[PDB]
RNA sequence: GCAGUCAAGCGUUCAUAGCGACAUUGCUUUUUGAUUCUUCGAUGUCGGCUCUUCCUAUCAUACCGAAGCAGAAUUCGGUAAGCGUUGGAUUGUUCACCCACUAAUAGGGAACGUGAGCUGGGUUUAGACCGUCGUGAGACAGGUUAGUUUUACCCUACUGAU
């Protein structure tokens, strides 16, 4: 059982969140920056990728 | 004492380092075999890897069919001489050194098996136990 | 710049009666009560009439008064808190194998304890923090209830048991398996 | 040798999952040159054996983040040098190349660690052979064979002992 509801109840901490693309660190869905400050707070971010 | 092995092998005496040339127990052609490697070995720096009984390990026949001769394949181990102490409290020890050739899943090439086999082979391996003749 | 002095206005309702002494803040309420330390903060607090107290900062850099609006939603939580109460509904989710859930008893401590997420034999205990109450929830499948005064206490509690059931090594976008956090609000209802 | 920046293209679709041309900015002293500062009243010149420690630019092991990550098997990256990193055939070899096991068979430094610690197969004295060159004595960093490895009881360091 997907079931449409707590589907998207999932979706919203593993799937709806962006990427720093020199550190790799998870971050939140409308971010500018990353928040780790070894790659130096870069605004260089993508969205995880989506399943099929 | 791991592939395909049915059950856990108690610790005992390694008889057969690499060179060491073992008779061939089974009736498959093969004369004897030389050992070159044991399946499930440690990493020393100069220690030989040895074979204990009921082991199993990677073997070239040198004497033999000429089938069977220039193709390394598996073995296992169904006699020592180097004796061992049994959990039950005696010491024992084989008159000679001796081994089927078999299939690394564990299984029996040969028909039939002479002379007498270790009751730690026969339990470790279902079907060495089926052709097995005396067990101790 | 350093700003020459700035200032937010904390209302206060006709039930609590909050008490400051250096930056001790005790507020009490038909609840209960609740404490809170602000000595690492340099802020100063002043009473108008009752229903209305004035924090103040004077002569502060940027990042020095980004705290002194923090203070007043910390003392504003507080006081939210022991009039009308926090509620944290969460709810479970799964495909093949249910979870089972249950309080139990540890020395008198009281523990969370999930049993068989995602088919594992390994029991997963999480303690109850003092303040909260947990009870499952009468007719919604695969619910539960954390509720208490503390914001801090309840959402912490909440988190635990949501970061205790993740799935390791697995297609996190395919393994859509945990207990999540559904709806934040208050007990009471009306406000 | 190792690491960035930019991004025309590759990646069914899509610059940046993973890749990446034309360009351009660096770090390193495990390569090789350039130099000739120190030593020619001599600092024992290759390799192996033995033994300790350090470096991280992490092969495996701990915990994590990405993926064109369904599972399985892999690929890219982070914190980490705590703990490991083999047995052989051929060659004096370093290097190389195969066979086998393995969790894994990562890379380096310490006067290119280490000869009053060893060994002496190699290089580089005198004997001798071949080939090419030279009128000849002779040459060859071409091939082959045989060729002396000395001294600690001193001060320090280390290990134990009054
Ligand atoms: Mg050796
Ligand atoms: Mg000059
Ligand atoms: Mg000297
Ligand atoms: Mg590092
Ligand atoms: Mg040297
Ligand atoms: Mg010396
Ligand atoms: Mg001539």
């Amino acid at each position: 059982i997907i079931e449409p509801s707590l589907k998207a109840l999932a979706s919203k901490y593993n799937c709806d969140k962006s990427v720093c693309r020199k550190c790799y660190a998870r971050l939140p869905p409308r971010a500018t920056n990353c928040r780790k400050r070894k790659c130096g707070h870069t605004n260089q971010l993508r969205p995880k990728k989506k399943l099929k | 004492s791991g592939n395909g092995a049915q059950g856990t092998k108690f610790r005992i005496s390694l008889g057969l380092p690499v060179g060491a040339i073992m008779n061939c127990a089974d009736n498959s052609g093969a004369r004897n075999l030389y050992i070159i490697a044991v399946k499930g070995s440690g990493s020393r720096l100069n220690r030989l890897p040895a074979a204990s009984l009921g082991d199993m390990v990677m073997a070239t026949v040198k004497k033999g069919k000429p089938e069977l001769r220039k193709k390394v394949m598996p073995a296992i181990v169904v006699r020592q001489a180097k004796s061992w102490r049994r959990r039950d409290g005696v010491f024992l020890y084989f008159e000679d050194n001796a081994g089927v050739i078999a299939n690394p899943k564990g299984e029996m090439k040969g028909s039939a098996i002479t002379g007498p086999v270790g009751k730690e082979c026969a339990d470790l391996w279902p079907r060495v136990a089926s052709n097995s003749g005396v067990v101790v | 710049m350093k700003y020459i002095q700035t200032e937010q206005q904390i209302e206060v309702p006709e039930g609590v009666t909050v008490s400051i002494k250096s930056r001790i803040v005790k507020v009490v309420g038909p609840r209960g009560t609740l404490t809170k330390n602000l000595k690492h903060i340099d802020v100063t607090f002043t009473k108008v009439n009752n229903q209305l107290i004035k924090v103040a900062v004077h002569n502060g850099g940027r990042k020095h008064v980004a705290a002194l609006r923090t203070v007043k939603s910390l003392v504003d939580n507080m006081i939210t808190g022991v009039t009308k109460g926090y509620k944290y509904k969460m709810r479970y989710v799964y495909a093949h194998f249910p979870i089972n859930v249950n309080i139990v008893e540890k020395d008198g401590a009281k523990f969370i304890e999930v049993r068989n997420f995602l088919g594992d034999k390994k029991i997963r205990n999480v303690p109850v923090r003092d303040g909260v109450t947990i009870e499952f929830s009468t007719n919604v499948k695969d619910e539960i209830v954390l509720s208490g005064n503390s914001v801090e206490d309840v959402s912490q509690n909440a988190a635990d048991l949501q970061q205790i059931c993740r799935v390791r090594n697995k297609d996190i976008r395919k393994f859509l398996d945990g207990i999540y956090v559904s709806h934040k609000g208050f007990i009471t209802e009306d406000l």
